């Protein structure tokens, strides 16, 4: 298969601002309205966010942008969507995305 | 709810120590964890002692600390209780002279 | 190794090891959550892993004897003070 | 938005960088048909914070504060608490530093 639309585009990548966000669980201990402090991995608030979009219909009959770039990891990932209409999976999550490694 | 402060930081440095005292117990203190007897179940005694002196010491030193805080604190209130016992003894029992002693 | 109910136990749950006594709990865990905690970071409520159910650790009591007495001129009798326990463990 | 981790898995690789996947189809003779819909979504990197973390009596947690947001959140992180009492608190110190 490998068959490929690459249609990149230009624009610069559309920001935004998490306002209260990313906090999750990190343990399983269940705890009852104390205040608890960890230093860990999060997505600090009030954070920079790029709106991306992996197809953008920019109206003039059409005109279907896929633009969705091989991100990098880096320290972690954060993920958002809405997509009342499903079009999104899974991701490749990897490091050559390529053999010679695992892939996730 | 302000006017009670000085009875509520009483109960509060209490309480506040004790817990202070607590998380004392889960502090390494330089030794390889916390909990007394996971150095015993991973290492031969013959090093883990050596380990737990540093828990020890580290707690045994973390008792004196509060220990000699709540001496001092008392010392405090050792001091306020005869404040209120002068207070209860000359103002309440009796009529107070001195200015502004009864408020 | 079958759960010991209302009785001081030594106990390993899913590798997690304390002593206390089990007790049925109302406290209400989210699923994948595992070990409750107190203020104290100690480990206060455990879910049976093979049957799920909250279950309390109260380690078991403990108080310091006093013992009670007269002089030992008046007498040699002594009434004991267990301080802070239910009358049972005597 | 409280997250509840879903699978803890062994993993033991190192991911550096990913891209997402998409769900396309096919089309047939209109003035091949692909793009079904729009797509659009949020991406953040994370980072090590230490964030004050309120459950709730169910174990909800609602507020979440980071403490080096701003010398403002830092303090909250030293009463531990939301509701910071009129008056001084002394946050962690700051240094100058050389150039
Ligand atoms: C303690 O034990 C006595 C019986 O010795 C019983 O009558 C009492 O209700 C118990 N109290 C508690 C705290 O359960």
């Amino acid at each position: 298969q490998c068959v490929n639309l690459t249609t990149r585009t230009q624009l610069p990548p559309a920001y935004t601002n998490s306002f209260t966000r990313g906090v999750y669980y990190p343990d399983k201990v269940f705890r009852s309205s104390v205040l608890h402090s960890t230093q860990d991995l999060f997505l600090p608030f009030f954070s920079n966010v790029t709106w991306f979009h992996a197809i953008h219909v920019s109206g003039t009959n059409g005109t279907k942008r896929f633009d969705n770039p091989v991100l990098p990891f880096n320290d972690g990932v954060y993920f958002a969507s809405t997509e009342k209409s499903n079009i999104i999976r899974g991701w490749i999550f990897g490091t050559t995305l390529d053999s010679k490694t695992q892939s996730l | 709810a302000s006017a009670l402060g000085k009875l509520q930081d009483v109960v509060n440095q209490n309480a506040q120590a004790l817990n202070t005292l607590v998380k004392q117990l889960s502090s390494n203190f330089g030794a390889i964890s916390s909990v007394l007897n996971d150095i015993l179940s991973r290492l031969d005694k013959v090093e883990a002692e050596v380990q737990i002196d540093r828990l020890i010491t580290g707690r045994l030193q973390s008792l004196q600390t509060y220990v000699t805080q709540q001496l001092i604190r008392a010392a405090e209130i050792r001091a306020s209780a005869n404040l209120a016992a002068t207070k209860m003894s000359e103002c309440v029992l009796g009529q107070s002279k001195r200015v502004d002693f009864c408020g | 190794t079958n759960l010991v109910k209302n009785k001081c136990v030594n106990f390993n749950f899913n590798g997690l090891t304390g002593t206390g006594v089990l007790t049925e709990s109302n406290k209400k865990f989210l699923p994948f959550q595992q070990f409750g905690r107190d203020i104290a970071d100690t480990t206060d409520a455990v879910r049976d892993p093979q049957t799920l159910e909250i279950l309390d650790i109260t380690p078991c009591s403990f108080g310091g004897v006093s013992v009670i007495t007269p002089g030992t001129n008046t007498s040699n009798q002594v009434a004991v003070l267990y301080q802070d326990v239910n009358c049972t463990e005597v | 938005s409280a997250l509840e981790p879903l699978v803890d898995l062994p993993i033991g690789i190192n991911i550096t960088r990913f891209q997402t996947l998409l769900a396309l189809h096919r089309s047939y003779l209109t003035p091949s048909g692909w793009t079904a819909g729009a797509a659009a979504y949020y991406v953040g990197y994370l980072q090590p914070r230490t964030f004050l973390l309120k459950y709730n009596e169910n174990g909800t947690i609602t507020d979440a504060v980071d403490c080096a947001l701003d010398p403002l959140s830092e303090t909250k992180c030293t009463l531990k608490s939301f509701t910071v009492e009129k008056g001084i608190y002394q946050t962690s110190n700051f240094r100058v530093q050389p150039t």
